[PDB]
RNA sequence: AAAUUAUAUUAUAUUAUAUUUAUUCAUAUAAUUAAUAGGAUAAUAUUUGUAGUUUUUGAUACCAUGAUAAGGAUUAUAAAUUGAAAGUGUUAAUAUCAUAAUCAAAAUUUAUUAUUUAUAUUAAAUAUGUAUGUGUAGAUAAAAUA
């Protein structure tokens, strides 16, 4: 089980670097700038009473 | 995060765990014609569903202003 | 789900006579509503521990 | 078995009897090695001023025995049949005895005889570093060298596979290696002699030592070269497969004709009653009593007396 | 008993019939069919209808709004060159506008051949559509297309007569009639497709004309035909750090079209993992179109680096099409507004990579197995892919045995069994009781009967020694 | 025979008979 | 007549003398045979008392095993360590049913005046005289008539 568990924690470590990677190249597009979604502004004006 | 989300005032978003175990068994029983019924054990005895939720997530306003949990709630 | 189709199918390589599970606790959005689960008074003859 | 050519393998006959022998398995299940479990010592049968016979029963799961002459004046060692699962009982018990390994005796080259013997060879050599052992037997058995591996393959014995015999290996009757100029624990075996089908009284035998004779017979029908002991002194008759306790050796396996069997049993009838037979495999017994109480040489007297020219005797379940 | 392979897989059924492969051939030829006799049909209409409006009208002339739309249904059909002089009769009777000559424009990239192309040429492949209909006059129709951008631009100079030297550059009109030549350049040859950011991207900011978002979305698709990927995202992060607020899917799907023609799959993964991400513009169709093309088109494709030792590699990312799709169930995409070809690729995916509980109980069976092994016994050479043929980084010097005890905790039971007689001159150091070094499950009672049977053995040998010793 | 449990247990070679064989789904039920 | 090998610790036992019970034993019994068959989200087979009948449960022997007891030698020249403890050889007696033609002891279940050993019940008796085992057991923390 330890010989395994250095097999499959080398697996994860590559194709979880690259996973987070495609996901830290989308993130930074959204940081760089985007449109808001009318869907997304209509889930914050959604209570009656606020703050 | 899936799940539903609700915009009416009378609906509350809680964001909660879910804790589940998922086991396929791959060296006896992998595949014969018991692999059926020792699949079936395996998921009735993994049907535990742990939900959870923090009691400071529910201390937020609802959609008519007041809190949703309060300190006697 | 791109990693949770790659972490399922470590199944398919394991070490000889070794097996494996899985975990996984991820966060759900709860929807409580106050319409099918109301808030309401407590009624007039209550109940008891013949109930 | 054989060799799955074309015929073989479109036959339906063949995946019936594949079958109905083992189950839904279809292949044999081989002859495998006797544990270090279950495993019996070196028992010393018969001690003599002369010599002294050593022997030790089921050591294969052939069910076959193993047997070592002992001189007692020279202090030589001789095994016959040299078949042990286990050949370090047998080297510890020489090196503890200080006897000198010369020659092994080979009655017939099939797999329950020959399965151990370069273990043996190279186990009692390798203890003698701290003259090499000659094999003695008969060349028609040449025919039962080549088919070792073909038996190793039937029966299980994959680690015996890939070893080259030490029959097989130049001896002086064959021609020598011409080596490039620029290496004798292979390439020459001096120590080798080859027994000849012409086995007489006279002169056919083996000086063992201390006056100690042990004549070879040639005596075939479970193979085609198949030599018994004789000692003539001490009363023991060595036979291999040829007889045994209330039967004799099988014919229906290759090479093996039911005449010469019964020609072989013929040519026994000159030997005292208190002849002690040793058989390759099982208990041990005595020729009168396999004149007396044998029913395979009372068919075969029989269909002699009522006048069977070829007289065809053998069993086809038994022993290898 | 002999073991089972557990990296063997469970044999399963994924594919079709000969007869299922033949029937979804034959109703595709039967769509395809159906699609050319519509289009047909309709050319033939509207020949009719200019025939119709060429010989009864002979000397009496038409208002200008009957010809503008035979001239637009005339060049929406490709026959352009049946429209080119209903629009230098109507230019020369200054009856077109502002709008006309956009539409005039637009109706010169053919969308009505375009659909003819799509369902029956290109195989529903939409930058196949751009490269086939470059075909149909390509050279031709970006003549007619900058003849009538000249004329566009003379009536608007016409038409605007402050900002007196800033007209009609500065107008929305301009940047409409822009829009239109480029993409009814798309439409043509690859040569106008790379003039499209070379000389028309030029001219349009030496007129001084602004653009709209559509100029960039059409700069960016004429620079994914031409396979440059750098200039696109340049242009897309250009959007993205200016006006972002006006981006549309259409640069999405033009950078999905790029990357997939430029065989760069991962920046197809990630682009479409960002349009999930921020799910605002919405996804059309044409992106799981695009997405789900790239993906079969990455499946489909040989590797060389193992050289096909075993089996295809890339066959493995058709599992990320049961993921996707569950996406688009997630996205409003209705999986419906696929073509036929790629939804017969998407059910092969499925069908290969895709159970559900109720088939999982039930897939392993023994009746299964077995018949998947009689089906490869029988009829293999029909199915067969080879039947065609401390810390270490602050750890310099170590410290060893700091006086940690090791007998306060009890690891008494540290007992091991060694074989009998290993310095011992008559037994032998090789033999078969090597063997014995490799036994674990009843090693101690091995060992033991292995040192009893040396013991008893040792001893008859010396006995037998003293016996014949003396005996002389 | 068998594989010693001090070896490294890896996997010896893959398997692909899936992909090799493509089987057409046949029941005997209708 | 020394050195100590020695384990040592404490308790029990019987037809007093008769009665119930856990097992044992007696005599009544039930149970019997054989072989497969895929069903929702799958591009179309309607299907399963169908292909089986003279089906398998059938070789306990006289092999050369192995246990028992007994005697030998090597190492301590240190006051440190939690801890100065470990490996290697010979003789007597006892004993040896596996290459063959079967079958239900306690394979095995259940019950009745009846056979035991145990289970607890179980008492009178000062006229005189009086009643000593081998063993079975649990964890194991004293020592000189040879
Ligand atoms: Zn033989
Ligand atoms: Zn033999």
């Amino acid at each position: 089980v330890m010989k395994l568990a250095e097999d499959v924690c080398m697996f994860l470590k590559d194709v979880g670097r690259q996973i987070v990677e495609e996901k830290l190249v989308a993130v930074r597009r959204l940081l760089q700038g985007g449109a808001v979604d009318p869907e997304l502004l209509a889930a914050f004006n959604c209570a009656r009473a606020g703050p | 995060r899936i799940g539903p989300i609700g915009l009416e005032p009378h609906q509350f978003n809680v964001p909660a765990e879910l804790g589940f175990v998922e086991q396929y068994d791959n060296l006896q029983y992998k595949r014969y014609d018991w692999q059926g019924w020792y699949q079936r054990m395996l998921d009735v005895h993994n049907r535990n569903v742990s939900l959870r939720c923090r009691i400071c997530d529910l201390q937020r306003l609802d959609g008519n202003g007041v809190q949703f949990v309060d300190m006697q709630t | 789900t791109e990693f949770e189709k790659r972490m399922y199918d470590i199944r398919h390589w394991l070490h000889r006579q070794t097996s494996c599970e899985f975990h996984t606790i991820y966060r759900r959005n709860v929807i409580h509503d106050s319409a099918v689960f109301p808030t309401e008074h407590d009624p007039a003859t209550p109940t008891t521990h013949e109930h | 078995s054989y060799t799955p050519n074309l015929t073989s393998l479109t036959n339906q006959v063949n995946r019936s009897e594949r079958l109905r022998k083992w189950g839904s398995a279809g292949v044999p299940p081989g002859v495998p090695r006797i544990p270090r479990l279950e495993a019996k010592g070196i028992a010393i049968l018969h001690e003599s001023p002369k010599v002294i016979l050593a022997g030790r029963s089921r050591c294969n799961n052939f069910d076959s025995n193993q047997y070592m002459l002992i001189n007692k004046a020279t202090k030589r060692c001789l095994l016959v049949d040299a078949s042990d699962d286990w050949p370090d009982d047998w080297a510890a018990f020489i090196g503890a005895s200080d006897l000198t390994l010369t020659h092994v005796f080979l009655t017939h080259c099939h797999i329950d005889n020959i399965i151990n013997l370069n273990a043996f060879l190279t186990i009692c050599g390798s203890r003698q570093k701290q003259d090499e052992i000659g094999v003695m037997w008969c060349p028609a058995e040449e025919c039962w060298v080549q088919n070792f591996k073909r038996s190793c393959e039937r029966y299980g014995r994959f680690e015996e596979m890939h070893q080259v015999l030490p029959m097989m290996c130049r001896s002086l009757y064959t021609p020598q290696h011409l080596v490039d100029p620029v290496r004798n624990a292979r390439h020459l075996r001096r120590n080798d002699v080859l027994l000849s089908a012409a086995t007489n009284r006279a002169t056919s035998f083996i000086d063992f030592g201390n006056g100690v004779l042990l004549y070879y017979i040639f005596s075939p029908g479970h193979s085609p070269g198949h030599m018994m002991l004789h000692i003539p002194t001490e009363r023991i008759l060595f036979s291999g497969d040829l007889l045994f306790f209330n039967k004799v050796g099988r014919v229906d396996l290759p090479w093996a004709t039911g005449v010469r069997l019964a020609e072989s049993l013929r040519l026994l009838e000159a030997l005292p009653d208190n002849t002690v037979v040793v058989p390759g495999h099982g208990r041990m017994t005595t020729l009168g009593r396999e004149r007396r109480e044998n029913k395979a040489l009372q068919q075969c007297y029989q269909r002699q007396e009522i006048g069977k020219q070829e007289v065809s005797v053998g069993f086809n379940e038994g022993y290898l | 008993r002999k073991p089972q392979n557990q990296w063997e897989g469970v044999y399963y059924y994924s594919g079709i019939t000969k007869r299922q492969r033949h029937l979804i051939l034959l109703h595709r030829k039967r769509e395809r069919e159906a699609h050319m006799r519509s289009f047909n049909i309709s050319r033939a209409s509207v020949l009719q209808r200019l025939e119709q409006l060429s010989g009864d009208r002979k000397q009496e002339s038409l208002p200008p709004h009957v010809r503008l739309d035979l001239a637009v249904r005339l060049a929406q059909h490709g026959l352009y060159q049946q429209a080119t002089p209903i629009v230098d009769e109507l230019h020369h009777q200054k009856a077109l506008h502002a709008g006309h000559y956009a539409l005039l424009i637009n109706a010169l990239a053919c969308p009505r051949l375009g659909q003819r192309i799509l369902h029956c040429d290109a195989q529903c492949d939409p930058a196949l559509t751009y490269k086939l209909l470059g075909d149909e006059n390509g050279e031709e129709r970006a003549q007619e297309a900058y003849r009538w951008f000249d004329l566009a631009l003379t009536s608007l100079a016409v038409d605007c007569g402050h900002f007196v030297p800033y007209l009609p550059q500065g107008t929305a009109a301009a940047s409409h009639i822009t829009n239109a030549l480029m993409r009814t350049l798309l439409t043509c040859g690859y040569t106008h497709v790379a003039a499209i950011p070379d000389s028309v991207y030029d001219r349009m900011g030496s007129m001084g004309i602004s653009p709209t978002i559509s100029t960039y979305e059409l700069v960016m698709l004429a620079l994914s035909l031409q396979g440059n990927m750098v200039e696109a995202e340049s242009i897309l992060s250009f959007l993205r750090s200016h006006h972002s607020e006006h981006i549309t899917v259409e640069s999405f799907n033009a950078l999905l079209l790029g990357h997939r023609e430029a065989r760069q799959f991962d920046c197809c993964d990630a682009i479409w993992q960002e349009l999930v991400d921020r799910r605002w513009p919405r996804a059309s169709p044409l992106t799981a179109e695009l997405y789900l093309r790239s993906i079969m088109d990455h499946a489909n494709t040989p590797t060389s680096e193992p050289l096909q030792s075993f089996a295809n590699i890339n066959v493995v990312e058709k599992k990320k099409v049961p993921l996707v799709l569950a996406q688009m169930d997630e996205l409003g995409v209705p999986r419906t507004h696929l073509s036929r070809v790629l939804m017969d690729e998407v059910e092969d995916s499925l069908r290969k990579f895709q159970t559900y509980r109720s088939r999982f109980y039930e897939w392993g069976r023994a009746v299964k197995q077995f018949d998947f092994i009689e089906f490869r016994r029988r009829n293999g050479w029909l199915y067969d892919l080879h039947l065609m043929k401390g810390d270490i980084y602050y750890d310099d010097t170590r410290g060893l045995h700091d006086r940690s005890p090791t007998w306060m905790n009890e690891v008494p039971e540290t007992r091991y069994d060694r074989l009998y007689g290993v310095n011992h001159p008559d037994i032998a150091k090789i033999g078969i009781r090597r063997h014995l070094n490799v036994e674990y499950v009843n090693r101690k009672e091995v060992v033991e009967r292995d040192a009893a049977l040396m013991k008893k053995t040792l001893s008859s040998g010396r006995r037998l020694r003293h016996r014949v010793e003396s005996s002389r | 025979y068998h594989w010693h449990y001090n070896l490294p247990q890896g996997m010896e070679r893959p398997h692909s008979v899936n992909r090799t064989f493509a089987a057409p789904f046949q029941s005997n039920h209708s």
